[PDB]
């Protein structure tokens, strides 16, 4: 006998989108992190290579 | 260089505008999964959620706080994936003394490059064509429908302009390791400042359709130091 | 005009097809497109006939 | 039967000849593409020895066939004039002399590409037709002007069919129906001839001029007197970016209509809808030189035209967001056409996000003439014109003819063009940001791999058309046998679970368009009353 | 959305009133589910008056099992209880006890 | 044009008939379909 | 009166099996490219 | 080049250099087609044309002068 | 009776036509043409006269289609205000597609304006490029075709307002000035400004001025088709359904000749 209702309009949407957002963004974070270690890796193999014949 | 087999990014980079170019689409990508991943999980939701639903909200129509986030999200979102591009495109499209100039032209099912900034003896022009070597012919040890009989030279560590212009039909000179890509018109010239700063042999292939014998068209770029671009110089 | 009353009255008692103008120009026109057309539709197939079978094989 | 159909005159007579030609053009296109395919899964002539110019040959006789012979043909003519006028509920569409003299003008062009490819000659220049490649100079014989006055016919027919959409929708509409209550694939068919309508002359015009330069031995566009083609290429893309909207937008039609009749709610924002439809189709025009950034363009320019297309991004966006909305909170009856839409909802829009990341001005240096492009539109011409297709023909189908379909032997066809469709398009992807090129039959030795497993994927999609047109021969010979026994679905639309079933026979089939409210598809000129909406 | 739920609860006895079968019972007890507001025990009483006074015992089994499983709510549990306490036992509709253990 | 009933006129086949059991038509129709890639293919090479 | 949820004990318990699966999906689409490069003789096998 | 020719390049704002070429070299041909005795006028632009511009435009109008149709619009001096 | 046969007929504005073979014939005449006239140009005969009798034939179906759907509008009538706004829009939807035909020949040159490419062309006005320049050389038929399209419109408009013998003489004039402009177009029927072998300006120019001269044919052969059949006084000032066509296009005409003047011709000299 709960008196408030219709309150069950919009929350359900909004936090749907929000966690498909957060997961989304998660996810892609975890993908990067290693595409990153690796574009890393290969500027600093660039830069050695370019750096240490010079010297 | 060579296409990697079974690969699923892009190729190595050489010069700068590669790598920027490859950082601008790693940067857009990185929002278009978001994006894509949002909507699939949306869809995934919906449909293993409400398939059992028995009843339909069906008086539900206004929705006036998803309308307007949904309505000012992309906006940003656009906004923000579009700044990078013009900001790599004025760092690349910066035409920083190409010390390099040379012909590049798209004949008919074949190349025939002029280098007319440098000489060979004294004060000639240097020039030869590029024809790719029959398959049947094939030299062991050689990459197949693609190698060819001589190919271009090109410094490290300088600028390199491509002037590209076609004869009869319209060429591509596309070169996706060394980042330049621009069409050959038949008449009309284009200006493109290549700078490498990565030596190595970059491959490549034009990008348009030649008629019918299109499928051996030879692009090979080969890296070499100014002593050894002396040294092939003085040897054409 | 004088004629376009009785002209609309005899078409509608006689409900025949082709609209009564032109029956001796439709009867010209009819034999013509077979006579021409197919007869010089036929040759584009009918000379390259010998031409066709280029196999071209290489080997 | 040349008494009644070989002289037609009726516009539902007709459009089963529209279906009957889209679907033969469909088999006999997926079997040369079949081909097409096969001779890429390895490197060298493994089937077509030598002869590279047939392989180009039979690469534009694909695109030409499934772009204006196939599914333009069918659901903007098909479709339009069988829903459009039956819709409306005006006994018959003003003039289907234009219809018949639409649909009569189709076949010559597929005996004239047919020859063109039997000559010598051919037309291997791509579907595009830039110059001077298709001239004299190059191209010699008749297959470029064979294949020319195919195209002029194309456009004569959408054009006659554009004139029959407007006349019948604008001019007597029933009295029911106003401005503010039309129904949504009317609305998408408008805008789809509108768009038809600004953009057929320009094509016709270039062409003729080409066709002119070929033969009055000038030239506009050739450097031979000093013209440029970059003219052309302007004119040619200014035709051909309305082009995939005006095969598209139907399709946004029929998946809205179908979401709405399957999820027992309303549309979202009906209004919301038309305005996203006519600001696509209106903004359309503003990137009319955006496919050839590769020319060297001023970068004025190109910031200009990437910021036209990401502008004309977003209404999409807004109708996938409105389609959602409309599923959303909603029951769902898994059938078929639910699985066309679901598809559809998933991969043309990765698809067309990847196309919009590619819109970037500077971008076109690592996905221009690639694989890549042709990854990103095989994916929406697939989405939208395949399935949109096989929605609407099995969302259809059970009334127009009166004929149900085997649900089981949908479903497995459903599942095997999907899996075939996905694992042929996705590798495409990964060839094309290699920077491998386009239109070649015989390719650099890196990438076998994923051309076998493309290969093996259209084999898939191949036995899946197989068993379609199976399912078509068994709802046209067991129908009375099918709607008897258990064997498919005669209710769409189940019942709200709060209501029993006896009192569900006299609620069959209540829904948003009349069409479905019909009888078994009566005589030809049926309501003899106008329908009127109070 | 700001919507008072008196103006449609009165609505909702008032076409009660006039129930003359149980066409109009089945679409205004379907048009209420529509609404994410889940109904008042007044209302659900007058729609079992509704359905003795058309004589269909199974529109109360539907209505039951609909007051069951309409919207999660939370979870809630003893307001379903007493929502369907005080209206069987008010008159008399004995069902709920016979389809579960079937 | 008002003399069909409306079942199977709609389409140009026919049932009545010993002449095609609606196997001759769909065969020559997968003939039809496949001839164009199948002819294309073999006036300039082999299949 | 707030009869069981406390939200987050049914959302968790709905969502985690739906998020793993829907991982497991997405994870079974993208290794079945992985499973055509370890398959094939992509190093000499 | 030695790495170090300009350093930092601040003709043109703008992004785009499709029309730079035509203003560099009609210069350039101006001063060596008058006096020829010294180039300091036109001494600080060199590498404008020589390798800042697509050297087959510098050709083709060398090729025109020679013949006498020049693709640019000048005078007959 | 009344009733029935009104509510059956009413909103059918489709005569129940009989298996017209007009399709079919029409799509052959342009297969044949196509095909012969591939033949022809390039190809293994070279015939002329059998591809002349196939256009021939084709614009006599042209023709024959034409008069119909004029003459079916007065002797069989059938038609309502819907039907008569129909036809009236799709007349004015084809010369809006003509008037797209006409910007697209206009742009094929027009974009050119401050020079913004390098090479082959880009200079506006193009100095050295000087023939016998097709420009302000048929001003001197321009200037009488808008007198005569001006001092004709009022008189079509007197006509539809009365169709009388001020009609008749609107007609007569209108005859005689397209009777002066087809002769004038005929005599620069080979060296009109030069021929197409080097420096292509002025010759796309020539192309767009020829490609054109086919619009006033069929306007010429609506506008004698009309005269036959008030002759033969089938249509009376009711049902003008080629009056009302007629006078749209020269209203349209003749915009659309001021907006060719406005440029072209006094831009870039
Ligand atoms: C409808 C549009 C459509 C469809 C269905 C297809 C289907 C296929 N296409 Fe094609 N394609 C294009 C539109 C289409 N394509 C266009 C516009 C180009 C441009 C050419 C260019 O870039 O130059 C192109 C180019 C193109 C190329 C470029 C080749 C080269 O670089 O030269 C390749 C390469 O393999 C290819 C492959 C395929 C394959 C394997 C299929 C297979 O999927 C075939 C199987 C078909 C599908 C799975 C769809 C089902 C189709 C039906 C007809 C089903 C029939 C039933 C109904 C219609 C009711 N397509
Ligand atoms: C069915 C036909 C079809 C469809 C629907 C599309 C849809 C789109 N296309 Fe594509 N396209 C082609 C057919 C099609 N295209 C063809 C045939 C080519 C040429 C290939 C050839 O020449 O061989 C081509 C080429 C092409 C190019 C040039 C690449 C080339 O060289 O080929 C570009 C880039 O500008 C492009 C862009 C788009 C965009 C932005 C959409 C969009 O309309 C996509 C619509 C979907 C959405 C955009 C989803 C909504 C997005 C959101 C959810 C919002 C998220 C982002 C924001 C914040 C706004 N297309
Ligand atoms: C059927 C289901 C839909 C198609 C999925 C597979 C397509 C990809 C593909 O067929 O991949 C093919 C690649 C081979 O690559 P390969 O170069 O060695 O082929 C050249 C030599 N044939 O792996 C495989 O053979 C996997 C084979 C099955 C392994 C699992 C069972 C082992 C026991
Ligand atoms: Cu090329
Ligand atoms: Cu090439
Ligand atoms: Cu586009």
């Amino acid at each position: 006998t709960i008196a408030p209702i219709t309150g069950t309009i919009k929350r359900r949407v909004i936090m749907d989108i929000v966690l498909g957002f957060s997961l989304g963004g998660v996810m892609a974070s975890y993908w990067w992190w290693g595409f990153h270690m690796d574009k890393i890796n290969k500027r600093e193999k660039f830069y050695a290579e370019l750096a240490e014949r010079k010297k | 260089d060579v296409p990697t087999p079974y690969a699923c990014y892009f190729q190595d980079s050489a010069t700068p505008n590669q790598e920027g170019i490859l950082e601008l689409h790693d940067n857009i990508m990185f929002y278009l999964l978001v994006i894509l991943g949002l909507v699939s999980w949306m869809l995934y939701t919906i449909v293993m959620t409400y398939s059992k639903n028995p009843i339909a909200y069906k008086y539900i129509k206004h929705g006036q706080t998803i309308e307007v986030i949904w309505t000012i999200f992309p906006a940003v979102i656009l906004l923000i994936i579009a700044f990078p591009s013009f900001i790599l495109l004025y760092l690349c499209d910066e035409v920083i003394s190409p010390a390099m100039t040379i012909k590049a032209i798209g004949y008919q099912w074949y190349w025939k490059y002029e280098y007319s900034d440098f000489i060979n003896d004294s004060g000639e022009t240097v020039e030869f064509e590029s024809y790719v070597i029959p398959d049947e012919l094939l030299e062991e040890g050689q990459l197949r429908l693609l190698d060819t009989d001589t190919s271009m030279v090109v410094p490290v560590d300088t600028h390199i302009r491509f002037v590209v212009t076609a004869a009869d039909v319209i060429h591509d000179f596309a070169i996706p390791s060394l980042g330049i890509k621009v069409d050959a018109t038949p008449g009309r010239l284009n200006q493109v400042s290549a700078l490498i700063q990565r030596e190595g042999v970059f491959y490549g292939a034009c990008s348009e359709l030649c008629g019918t014998g299109h499928a051996n068209m030879p692009i090979k770029i080969e890296a070499v130091s100014l002593p050894k671009f002396l040294e092939w110089l003085n040897e054409q | 005009a004088n004629k376009v009353i009785q002209l609309q009255k005899i078409f509608q008692s006689s409900t025949k097809p082709l609209w009564w103008r032109h029956p001796r120009s439709a009867l010209y026109l009819y034999p013509f497109y077979a006579i021409f057309a197919v007869a010089v539709v036929t040759p584009l197939l009918y000379i390259p006939n010998a031409i066709r079978g280029i196999k071209a094989k290489k080997a | 039967m040349v008494q009644r159909w070989l002289y037609s005159t009726n516009a539902k007579d007709i459009a089963v000849l529209y279906f009957m030609l889209a679907i033969f053009s469909g088999m006999a296109g997926t079997a040369m593409s079949l081909i097409i395919r096969l001779e890429l899964a390895a490197p060298g002539s493994q089937y077509l020895h030598g002869n590279s110019q047939l392989f180009n040959v039979l690469v534009v006789g694909h695109a030409v066939l499934m772009i204006f012979f196939l599914v333009m043909p069918a659901l903007i003519g098909g479709f339009g004039n069988y829903l459009l006028p039956l819709m409306i509920g005006a006994t018959d569409t003003a003039f289907p002399r234009i219809n018949n003299i639409a649909f009569w003008v189709l076949p010559m062009g597929l005996v004239c590409l047919v020859t063109s490819t039997l000559v010598e000659s051919g037309a291997g220049t791509g579907w595009t037709v830039y110059p001077p490649l298709s001239s004299i100079q190059a191209h010699s014989g008749p297959s470029v002007d064979l294949a020319i006055f195919a195209l002029h016919l194309t456009s004569i027919s959408s054009l006659l069919g554009a004139i029959n959409f407007i006349v019948t929708t604008l001019n007597m509409r029933t009295n029911g129906m106003t401005m503010h209550k039309l129904p949504l694939f009317v609305w998408s068919i408008f805008i789809t001839a509108f768009l038809l309508l600004l953009s057929l002359p320009v094509l016709s015009a270039g062409i003729t001029m080409l066709l002119l330069d070929r033969n009055f031995n000038t030239s506009f566009f050739e450097v031979s007197g000093g013209g440029d083609p970059i003219l052309y290429e302007h004119l040619f893309w200014f035709f051909g970016h309305p082009e995939v909207y005006i095969l598209i937008i139907p399709g946004f039609g029929i998946i809205s209509h179908v979401v709405s009749t399957y999820s027992k709610k309303p549309v979202f924002g009906e209004i919301s809808m038309v305005y996203a439809m006519a600001s696509i189709g209106l903004l359309g025009f503003l990137v009319w030189s955006h496919h050839m950034y590769i020319v060297g363009l001023d970068a004025d320019t190109r910031a200009y035209f990437t910021s036209a297309t990401m502008i004309i991004a977003i209404p999409t966006g807004i109708k996938i967001f409105s389609w959602l909305a409309t599923i959303h909170g909603g029951s769902i009856r898994l059938a078929t056409p639910m699985l066309y839409a679901i598809a559809f909802l998933f991969l043309f829009t990765m698809g067309g996000l990847t196309g919009v990341a590619l819109a970037n001005a500077s971008l076109d240096v690592a996905f221009h003439d690639t694989y890549y492009v042709v990854g990103h539109f095989h994916y929406v011409l697939s989405m939208g014109a395949i399935f949109s297709l096989f929605a609407g023909y099995y969302y259809w189908s059970p009334q127009i003819l009166g004929l149900n379909y085997n649900e089981k032997l949908a479903q497995i066809q459903f599942w095997l063009i999907f899996i075939g469709a996905n694992v042929i398009f996705f590798p495409m992807h990964f060839l094309g940001i290699n920077g491998m090129p386009r239109r070649i039959p015989d390719y650099p030795d890196a990438f076998a791999g994923w051309n076998y497993v493309a290969s093996i994927g259209s084999f898939i999609a191949t036995l899946s058309l197989f068993l379609f047109i199976y399912i078509l021969y068994d709802q046209l010979v067991n129908g009375l046998n099918n709607k008897v026994n258990n064997k498919s679905v005669i209710y769409n639309k189940a019942p709200d679970f709060v209501e029993s079933n006896t009192i569900f026979n006299l609620n069959t089939v209540k829904s948003s368009s009349i069409e479905f409210l019909l009888t078994s598809p009566p005589a030809v000129h049926s309501f003899n009353t106008p329908a009127v909406q109070s | 959305d700001e919507e008072t739920f008196e103006e449609f609860t009165a609505r909702y006895e008032k076409e009660f009133d006039e129930a003359y079968d149980l066409f109009e019972v089945q679409r205004v007890l379907n048009n209420c589910f529509s609404y994410d507001l889940v109904p008042a025990p007044a209302v659900i009483e007058k729609a079992l008056r509704a359905a003795r006074r058309v004589n269909d015992l199974p529109t109360a089994i539907r209505v039951f099992e609909a007051l069951k499983y309409k919207v999660e709510n939370e979870d809630q549990y003893k307001a379903y209880l007493d929502e369907l306490k005080d209206v069987r036992q008010e008159l008399g509709v004995p069902l709920k006890e016979e389809l579960f253990p079937s | 044009v008002h003399f069909k009933d409306g079942v199977y006129e709609n389409i140009p086949f026919k049932v009545k008939g010993r002449k095609t059991p609606y196997a001759l038509s769909h065969f020559g129709f997968f003939a039809i379909g496949f001839a164009v890639p199948f002819v294309a293919c073999y006036v300039q090479l082999k299949k | 009166g707030r009869i069981g949820e406390s939200w987050v004990i049914t959302e968790g318990r709905r969502l985690i099996p739906e998020i793993f699966q829907w991982s497991a999906v997405l994870s079974v689409c993208l290794g079945w490219p992985g499973a055509v490069y370890f398959f094939s003789k992509a190093r000499k096998a | 080049s030695p790495l170090h020719t300009v350093g930092f390049d601040a003709r043109f704002p703008q992004q785009n250099q499709t029309k730079h070429c035509w203003q560099s070299y009609v210069d350039y041909h101006k001063c060596v087609n008058m006096k020829g005795e010294d180039f300091a006028p036109c001494k600080v632009f060199w590498k404008t044309y020589n390798a800042l511009c697509p050297l087959d435009w510098i050709e083709k109008w060398d090729d025109q002068r020679e013949k006498g149709i020049f693709a640019g619009d000048i005078n007959s001096d | 009776m009344t009733h029935l046969e009104r509510s059956r007929h009413q909103q059918h504005p489709f005569h129940m036509v009989m298996p017209s073979p007009w399709p079919i014939v029409v799509s052959f005449a342009l297969l044949s043409l196509a095909l012969s006239t591939a033949l022809t140009m390039h190809g293994y005969i070279g015939n002329m006269n059998m591809v002349y009798l196939a256009l021939f034939v084709l614009l006599t179906s042209s023709i024959l289609w034409f008069r119909d759907i004029v003459a079916e509008a007065t002797y069989l009538g059938d038609h309502t205000m819907a039907v008569r706004k129909g036809i009236n829009l799709g007349f004015l939807m084809f010369v809006l597609s003509e008037v797209l035909i006409f910007a697209g020949l206009f742009w094929a040159y027009f974009h050119s304006a401050m020079s913004p490419d390098v090479t082959l062309g880009a200079c506006w006005p193009p100095v050295g490029i000087e023939a016998v320049q097709p420009t302000e050389l048929p001003l001197l038929n321009t200037i009488i075709l808008l007198s005569s399209g001006a001092t004709v419109t009022y008189s079509h408009h007197a006509l539809i307002a009365g169709n009388r013998n001020k009609a008749l003489s609107g007609l007569l004039i209108t005859f005689w000035l397209i009777v002066i402009f087809v002769t004038c177009q005929y005599i620069e029927y080979t060296n009109a400004a030069f021929t197409i072998s080097d420096g292509v300006y002025g010759s796309v120019f020539y192309a767009g001025t020829g490609l054109h001269f086919l619009h006033m044919v069929m306007l010429a052969a609506m506008l004698g088709v009309n005269y036959w059949r008030m002759r033969n006084y089938h249509l009376t000032a009711g049902h003008h359904v080629g009056y009302e066509t007629t006078i749209i296009y020269t209203h349209v005409l003749d915009v659309i000749w001021l907006f060719l003047y406005v440029v072209f011709y006094w831009w870039g000299v």
